[PDB]
C-alpha cells in the first residue's frame, strides 16, 4: 500500500508516491475556464500543463495565493486532476500526505481534511508544514528555513522539529513577482513583454540568466562600464535580445522589495528579525543552520549574498552557515515522501474512522 | 549537564524505513554508511544523538532526523537533541563507551542491497586526539594508506597484524588493541620501520605511504596541526579554523585551505577556488609566521597543493582519505 505525497504550491503542484526520490508529477497549480459554443463535450474546466498550453479560452485561475488556498472548488479540480490524471490512482486506495504553509489558518486545515475525506473518500490523511519538511530533508530538526517559491517567501525558525510560530515571517514577494518585474525592466529596456504568452518567455529568461549580485552597486557600475555582464537570449521567433544589468536587478528585489513598490524589508532583514524573535539560546544554532528551499532560492549567487548580509546583522562573532541543497526545488516534497515512508507514520495518520467520530477538528490535535 | 557516559543508553540504526536496534555488545561499532540514533540517560534528563555516518544516503539521514524528533516527542520532548556528523562527535558522545574506541566500518545496510559483507582482508586507521578520544576508521587495505602518526590494524583471514607508527600515542596503541579483541584475532605487534615481509603481503603491494618528519613526531601533542578555511565569498577575505577532526570533507572545494603542521604550512587550493583567495591565503600563511612566538621555528616552508594532487605528507593528517571522492 503506497502513500501519496502532495506539495501544493502557489504555482507548482509536486506530487508522487512516498518512497520515491522525486515527484512523479510537477505541473502548474492553475485551472482554466472559458472566458465565455466550442466542440462537443465542452469542458467546463481544463487544468495544469493543458490549461497553459492554451489559455486563449479561459481566465487562468490560481486556487492558491501566497501559500494559502482561496478558491476551494478550483483547488478540488487540482486535487482530482492530481489524483486521477497525473498520478493515475484512486484516492480511496492510498493514504495521502498534504503539505501546507507555515501559518495556515486552522480553518483551512479543516476544509482540507474535510475535502480529503468527504470528497475523495481517502483511507487516511495527514498535513505537514512545508518548511519543516525541507528541514528534515537535510537531516536537521533545528535551524531556520528560507522558503521562497512562486507566491511567497517564508522565514521559518525550527527547533527540535517544531516551528516557532511567534518567529515566522511571511513576505508576499517571490517567483511570479520577480518574473513580472523582469518584464517591466526588460520592457523599459526596449524589448516588449506584456502578453501572458510572453510572461512565460520571461520566466525562462529568469531561470536561466538571472543571478544575485554580491554587491549590487558595484555590479550596477560594472554593467554600466563594460558589457561583460551581458547575455544573449534567443527568443522563439529567432530574434536575439541581450539582457544586461536586468540580470541581477530582477532578484535584487528580494533584498530590496522597494524595487517593486513593496514596503517590506529584505529577505536578509526578515531572517535576522526572525532569529531575534527566538530565545537567545537557540540563536547560534539558527545562524549555523540556514537551510534554503524553493524555486526562488535557486538564483546563482543568493546563498553567498544571503551569507554576506546576515553576517553584517548578526553579532560580530556568530558563525553563519547557509545550506543550499541542489535538490532544493523539491525539499518539501522529498522530506514529505521520506516522512510518509517511515513505518512510524502508519500510526500518525488520521484514519477515516477517526474523522467520522471527531470530524475536521481532529487535524489540529493529530497533526501539529 | 555533562557526566561520565557510564549511563544507560539505547542505540538504534535507521535501516530501511524503521529504526532497528543494535546489538548492545557492539554498541561501540558503527557503519560509516548508515545513520544511528542514540538515547542516553545522564547520571543525575536525557539526550539523543543523531549520528549521521559520512557515507549514509539522504533517505537515511532524512529518516534519522525525523525519528530523532519523533523519539523526542514520544518521551514528552524533555530530552535534548544533538545532531553529530561523522568525525565531529562531541567529547561526551565519544565517552559513551567506557573508554573503548569508537569503531567505524565500511559499508552498512543500503536497504535495497542489505547489509554489505565485511571484506576478505581489511585495515583500520586508529587515531586519537588531544583528549584521548579514539577512532578506528576502516580504510582500504593498501600500503599507501599508512600514517607514521597513528596505529593501524590489519586483519587478513590468512593472518593479521597491529602495525604501530613512530608517532603513534598510547591512546591509539590501546584502542588499536581494543579493536582487535572486539572483532577477533591476535596481532603480531609490529612497529614501523621494522616490519615483516608478510605484512607487506597482506597489503599486496610495496609500500610508500603517508609519512613526514612531523607525522613521525610523537610530541605533536604540543602543536597539533590546524586547518583553516580561507574564502572571500562574502566580499572580504576571512579565515575560519576547522573544528573537529581533520577530514577530507572539511576541504572547501570552493576556497583555499591552510594546513599548518607547525614545521610547515600547506596552502590547499580548491579546484573552484579563486586566485585572489589563494593569494591572500599565502599572504596570511606568511604572516601567521613572523608574528611568531619565536617558538615559531626559523623559516617554515610554505607549500602549495592543488585539489586532487595532494601529497602523502598532507593526506596523512586526514582521518581516512579517499582518492576517489571529488569524482
Ligand atoms: N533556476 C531558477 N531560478 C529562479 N527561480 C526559479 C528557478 N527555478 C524555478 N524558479 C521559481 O520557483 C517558483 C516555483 O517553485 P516552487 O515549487 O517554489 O513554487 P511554489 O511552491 O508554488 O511557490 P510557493 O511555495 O511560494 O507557493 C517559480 O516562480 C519559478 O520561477
Ligand atoms: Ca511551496
Ligand atoms: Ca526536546
Ligand atoms: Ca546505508
Ligand atoms: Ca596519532
Ligand atoms: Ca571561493
Amino acid at each position: 500500500t503506497t502513500a501519496l505525497v502532495c506539495d501544493n504550491g502557489s504555482g507548482l503542484v509536486k506530487a508522487g508516491f512516498a518512497g520515491d526520490d522525486a515527484p512523479r508529477a510537477v505541473f502548474p497549480s492553475i485551472v482554466g475556464r472559458p472566458r465565455h459554443m466550442v466542440g462537443m463535450g465542452q469542458k467546463d474546466s481544463y487544468v495544469g500543463d493543458e490549461a497553459q498550453s492554451k489559455r486563449g479560452i479561459l481566465t487562468l485561475k490560481y486556487p492558491i495565493e501566497h501559500g494559502i488556498i482561496t478558491n476551494w472548488d478550483d483547488m478540488e479540480k487540482i486535487w482530482h486532476h492530481t489524483f486521477y490524471n497525473e498520478l493515475r490512482v484512486a484516492p480511496e486506495e492510498h493514504p495521502t500526505l498534504l503539505t501546507e504553509a507555515p501559518l495556515n489558518p486552522k480553518a483551512n486545515r479543516e476544509k482540507m481534511t474535510q475535502i480529503m475525506f468527504e470528497t475523495f473518500n481517502v483511507p487516511a490523511m495527514y498535513v505537514a508544514i512545508q518548511a519543516v519538511l525541507s528541514l528534515y530533508a537535510s537531516g536537521r530538526t533545528t535551524g531556520i528555513v528560507l522558503d521562497s517559491g512562486d507566491g511567497v517567501t517564508h522565514n521559518v525558525p525550527i527547533y527540535e522539529g517544531y516551528a516557532l510560530p511567534h518567529a515566522i515571517m511571511r513576505l508576499d514577494l517571490a517567483g511570479r513577482d520577480l518574473t513580472d518585474y523582469l518584464m517591466k525592466i526588460l520592457t523599459e529596456r526596449g524589448y516588449s513583454f506584456v502578453t501572458t504568452a510572453e510572461r512565460e518567455i520571461v520566466r525562462d529568461i529568469k531561470e536561466k540568466l538571472c543571478y544575485v549580485a554580491l554587491d549590487f552597486e558595484n555590479e550596477m557600475a560594472t554593467a554600466a562600464s563594460s558589457s561583460s555582464l551581458e547575455k544573449s537570449y534567443e527568443l522563439p521567433d529567432g530574434q536575439v535580445i541581450t539582457i544586461g544589468n536586468e540580470r541581477f536587478r530582477c532578484p535584487e528585489t528580494l533584498f530590496q522589495p522597494s524595487f517593486i513598490g513593496m514596503e517590506s524589508a529584505g529577505i536578509h532583514e526578515t531572517t535576522y528579525n526572525s532569529i531575534m524573535k527566538c530565545d537567545i539560546d537557540i540563536r547560534k544554532d539558527l545562524y549555523a543552520n540556514n537551510v534554503m528551499s524553493g524555486g526562488t532560492t535557486m538564483y546563482p549567487g543568493i546563498a553567498d549574498r544571503m551569507q554576506k548580509e546576515i553576517t553584517a546583522l548578526a553579532p560580530s562573532t556568530m558563525k553563519i552557515k547557509i545550506i543550499a541543497p541542489p535538490e532544493r526545488k523539491y525539499s518539501v516534497w522529498i522530506g514529505g515522501s521520506i516522512l510518509a515512508s517511515l513505518s512510524t507514520f502508519q500510526q500518525m495518520w488520521i484514519t477515516k474512522q477517526e474523522y467520522d467520530e471527531a470530524g475536521p477538528s481532529i487535524v489540529h490535535r493529530k497533526c501539529f | 549537564m555533562d557526566d561520565d557516559g557510564t549511563g544507560q543508553k539505547q542505540i538504534w540504526r535507521i535501516e530501511g524505513s524503521n529504526k532497528v536496534p543494535v546489538d548492545p555488545a557492539t554498541y561501540g561499532q558503527f557503519y560509516g554508511g548508515d545513520s544511528y540514533i542514540i538515547l542516553y540517560n545522564y547520571r543525575h534528563g536525557q539526550i539523543i544523538y543523531n549520528w549521521q555516518g559520512a557515507q549514509s544516503t539522504q533517505d537515511e539521514v532524512a529518516a534519522s532526523a525525523i525519528l530523532t524528533a519523533q523519539l523526542d516527542e514520544e518521551l514528552g520532548g524533555t530530552p535534548v537533541q544533538s545532531r553529530v556528523v561523522q568525525g565531529k562527535e562531541p567529547a561526551h558522545l565519544m565517552s559513551l563507551f567506557g573508554g573503548k574506541p569508537m569503531i567505524i566500518y565500511k559499508g552498512g545496510t543500503s536497504r535495497e542491497g542489505g547489509q554489505t559483507a565485511p571484506a576478505s582482508t581489511r585495515l583500520f586507521q586508529v587515531r586519537a586526539n588531544s583528549a584521548g578520544a579514539t577512532r578506528a576508521v576502516e580504510v582500504l587495505p593498501k600500503a599507501g594508506a599508512l600514517n607514521s602518526n597513528d596505529a593501524f590494524v590489519l586483519k587478513t583471514p590468512s593472518a593479521a597484524y597491529l602495525w604501530v607508527g613512530t608517532g603513534a600515542s598510547e591512546a591509539e596503541k590501546t584502542g588499536a588493541q581494543e579493536l582487535l579483541r572486539v572483532l577477533r584475532a591476535q596481532p603480531v605487534q609490529v612497529a614501523e620501520g621494522s616490519e615483516p615481509d608478510g605484512f607487506w603481503e597482506a597489503l599486496g603491494g610495496k609500500a610508500a605511504y603517508r609519512t613526514s618528519p612531523r607525522l613521525k613526531d610523537k610530541k605533536m601533542d604540543a602543536h597539533p596541526p590546524r586547518l583553516f578555511a580561507c574564502s572571500n565569498k562574502i566580499g572580504r577575505f576571512v579565515i575560519e579554523e576547522v573544528p573537529g577532526e581533520l577530514m577530507q570533507e572539511d576541504l572547501a572545494t570552493d576556497d583555499v585551505m591552510l594546513l599548518d603542521t607547525w614545521d610547515q604550512v600547506f596552502v590547499w587550493v580548491g579546484k573552484d577556488s579563486q586566485e585572489e583567495e589563494k593569494t591572500e591565503a599565502l599572504t596570511s600563511a606568511k604572516r601567521y609566521i613572523e608574528t611568531d612566538p619565536a617558538n615559531r621555528d626559523r623559516r617554515t616552508p610554505i607549500t602549495v597543493v592543488k585539489q586532487g594532487f595532494e601529497p602523502p605528507s598532507f593526506v596523512g593528517w586526514f582521518l581516512g582519505w579517499d582518492d576517489d571522492y571529488w569524482s
